[PDB]
């Protein structure tokens, strides 16, 4: 009807369809603390959208006066939820609602409401059929939008749509392999369909990632998901990574690649492995080139793995005081 | 821009 | 030496810290690249003005515009008109923080402006007449202990209180923010600070509440908004700190999660991103730089043995550095990143981050680093519920007097 920004909008106070109802100013007390000086068109719909909740007037105007005070501020939890109760007592159809939802999203995909909004929506519905394409679209503007991938992560799950995500996870990699969103995904996908233990896929996922971490050695985020995959079974369960790393020293060292080695170290110690003492002071040498050179901005952390290592690791850790 | 906690 | 630099950020080493993209350019290392020239040239300011730098902390102009703010707002502040106790905890505490006195005018007006947002049915709503919501509620319950007056103390109907996160409780052992709303750890953490402050936590009030958080923890080492989700420093700091108040914090891998929050740290601009790949934000400086005090309490409660007695376990000189020379706005008031405009919300964070930065404290050990000028010290902060130590003292104290809503 008038959307909030036509050059030809009216005050609600001077709509003649609202005659019959005297607004309800906002009750702020004597001497107001943290007074927000609205504008007279915010001030004018919240003071009849407080009109209509008092009265609990279920109405198409009512309805139609929510959209207003969304639009003006789209984080009012109270309004979207007279909004939804409107919604079932005016027997309103859902597909128009869910084209205005898409339409809000669009212009403000970072809020909450929005999201929580749309998945009320589809759950009334039971049908998840716009769901992929449309936050795909908004992922499309901002690929790591939290609230995109958290409602997609929701659809998915709830509706079993697992059938072409990887691939959608594989685009948005080569787009940007540096998206850790995307990272995200891609695990919350393995982990839900075939797992990481069928050894044919978690060899697959390191070969993949190892391969990514050679053509972007710096790209901290494949480095956090080599070590995600691996870390739950234990660093030292697979001997050749070690030797591999190593092999990427001279061309494609980093402090990601120094830390990983410290990490493998760290959990072979954790094991009981041969040379316990070499294997210690291998890792004592990096905890030291990462506090005072490779990475500084972590010095308290490097010293205290160092310090932590010396503690439990050191020949003289299971030696008694007296010998 | 703003940061959404809410 | 004559030639040394006592500025971390200042030194020609620190220029190794520079991002590295490989010679493969992606929107994240563009972006990262925007951010660490522009942080570059606030660094090289001093120096291309042949200045000594001096690190002072705005006080008196952060003071005028809290003032204010504590009063009235421009329309700037509509999209908060759904947030207003946030708005008084925000503006409360960054004025603890500075050390400036609540006038008891202000006092009394900010209690009744909360008693007004105040639900009949329980919780504190964004404002007079709106729905009661998780949130406003945890602000509201920060900004009447900051206050601690009786007065303050007694705006909260506590049975309300209990009734209203009850109605909230999920079987899985989480919350909703507010009825018919979202799911996710920022209500766990909303109703364990509220319902440990007001003494009404009952035997079975969070059942299941520390597994749920739990799952939330993922690959990454740090938690997410809900199971699943990517790690983030906003949900990871309420997810650690509502277990450390269910005393449940060995729920979690803390090692897995100790690495990924340091990892956080940026090593060129020294502040705190909020996840891996993005962007620094002065406001990560409390969400992320807290971690490591509620990680110190924990695992040194485990009597971990090499956990300095010194230090947090993040470069709480990096941090001050950032805050002090990238998110300060000349005209008062703090900010998430040069270019972006201030706002109560990086104001209250930033100095939180900031004492926290300034202050270690490991029971009777204490240990200060205040960089720049000395007047830079700001009061403490306590980890978990991000009100003066004092403040959570008094309040627990004078609630346990109350017995829990129904015996
Ligand atoms: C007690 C409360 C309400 C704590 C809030 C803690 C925070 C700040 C949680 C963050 C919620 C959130 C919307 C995360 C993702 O969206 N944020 C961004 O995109 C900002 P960035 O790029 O830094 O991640
Ligand atoms: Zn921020």
């Amino acid at each position: 009807f008038l959307s909030l920004d036509s050059p030809t909008y009216v005050l609600y106070r001077d709509r003649a369809e609202w005659a019959d109802i005297d607004p309800v100013p906002q009750n702020d007390g004597p001497s107001p603390v943290v007074q927000i000086i609205y504008s007279e068109k915010f001030r004018d719909v919240y003071d009849y959208f407080r009109a209509v909740l008092q009265r609990d007037e279920r109405s198409e105007r009512a309805f139609k006066l929510t959209r207003d005070a969304i639009e003006l501020n789209a984080a009012n939890y109270t309004v979207w939820h007279f909004r939804r109760v409107l919604l079932r007592s005016l027997q309103k159809d859902l597909q128009e609602e869910m084209n205005y939802i898409i339409a809000i999203i669009e212009e403000q995909p970072k809020n909450y409401q929005v999201w929580h909004h749309r998945r009320v929506l589809v759950e009334w519905l039971k049908d998840p059929s716009q769901e992929l394409e449309f936050i795909a679209d908004i992922l499309n503007q901002d690929a790591k939008n939290y609230h995109a991938w958290q409602h997609r992560q929701w659809v998915i799950q709830e509706f079993r749509l697992w059938d072409n995500e990887l691939q959608y996870v594989d685009q948005l990699l080569k787009e940007d392999v540096r998206n850790n969103s995307v990272w995200n995904q891609r695990h919350f996908v393995i982990s839900n369909t075939t797992g990481y233990s069928d050894r044919a896929v978690l060899e697959r996922e390191v070969q993949y990632t190892l391969e990514m971490i050679k053509l972007v050695p710096h790209n901290e985020s494949a480095w956090n998901y080599l070590k995600g995959i691996l870390q739950d079974r234990g660093l030292s369960r697979y001997p050749n990574l070690l030797n591999q790393l190593l092999d990427l020293q001279p061309s494609h060292s980093s402090p990601y690649l120094i830390a990983f080695l410290v990490d493998i170290y760290e959990d072979m110690l954790e094991n009981q492995c041969d040379n316990k003492e070499d294997i210690l002071n291998k890792a004592l040498e990096l905890c030291e080139i990462l506090a005072k050179e490779k990475d500084t901005i972590r010095k308290e952390y490097w010293r205290y793995i160092g310090r932590s290592l010396q503690s439990k690791h050191s020949r003289e850790s299971d030696i008694p005081a007296s010998v | 821009t703003k940061c959404v906690f809410m | 030496p004559v030639w040394s630099e006592p500025l971390y950020s200042l030194r020609p080493e620190h220029a190794r810290e520079r991002l590295q993209d490989d010679s493969v350019e992606t929107v994240t290392s563009i972006e990262q690249a925007k951010v660490e020239e522009k942080i570059q040239e606030v660094f090289s300011s001093y120096k291309f003005n042949h200045l000594v730098p001096r690190l002072v902390l705005q006080r008196e102009k952060h003071f005028h515009y809290l003032k204010r703010g504590l009063r009235q707002l421009t329309d700037a502040y509509e999209c908060l008109d759904a947030s207003r106790p946030w708005l008084c905890y925000w503006i409360l505490h960054s004025l603890e923080l500075l050390d400036e006195p609540i006038p008891q005018i202000v006092a009394t007006d900010v209690c009744q402006f909360l008693e007004l947002c105040q639900s009949p049915d329980g919780g504190f709503g964004g404002g007079p007449g709106q729905y009661p919501h998780l949130a406003p509620t945890y602000a509201a319950v920060n900004a009447l202990c900051i206050i601690g007056t009786e007065e303050a103390y007694n705006v909260i109907n506590r049975e309300k209180l209990l009734q209203y996160l009850y109605s909230l409780k999920q079987p899985d052992g989480s919350f909703l923010m507010h009825v018919g709303g979202e799911v996710d750890v920022r209500s766990a953490y909303c109703a364990a600070s509220v319902a440990s402050l007001t003494n009404i936590i009952t035997p079975d009030l969070f059942e299941g509440t520390a597994e749920w958080i739990a799952r939330c923890q993922n690959w990454e080492g740090g938690i997410g908004g809900v199971p699943g989700m990517e790690a983030h420093g906003g949900y990871t700091f309420c997810g650690l700190a509502a277990l450390v108040i269910l005393k449940k914090e060995r729920s979690l891998n803390l090692k897995s999660l100790l690495q990924w929050v340091t990892s956080r740290q940026m090593r060129f601009e020294g502040g705190f991103q909020g996840r891996c790949n993005k962007l620094v934000d002065g406001c990560y400086s409390f969400w992320q730089a807290g971690l490591l005090p509620l990680l110190h309490r924990a695992l040194h409660a485990q009597g971990d043995p090499a956990l300095s007695m010194s230090h947090w376990m993040f470069h709480q000189q990096a941090l001050q550095e950032y805050i002090l020379m990238c998110c300060q706005c000349p005209a008062g008031g703090l900010l998430d990143k040069p270019g972006k405009s201030r706002d109560f919300y990086h104001t209250c964070y930033c100095l939180s981050g900031l004492s926290i930065a300034q202050h270690f404290g490991s029971g009777a050990m204490l240990h200060d680093v205040v960089m720049g000028v000395p007047e830079n010290v700001l009061q403490p902060t306590h980890p978990v519920y991000n009100i003066g130590p004092d403040k959570v003292i008094q309040a627990t104290t004078h609630f346990l007097q109350k017995p829990v809503p129904g015996f």
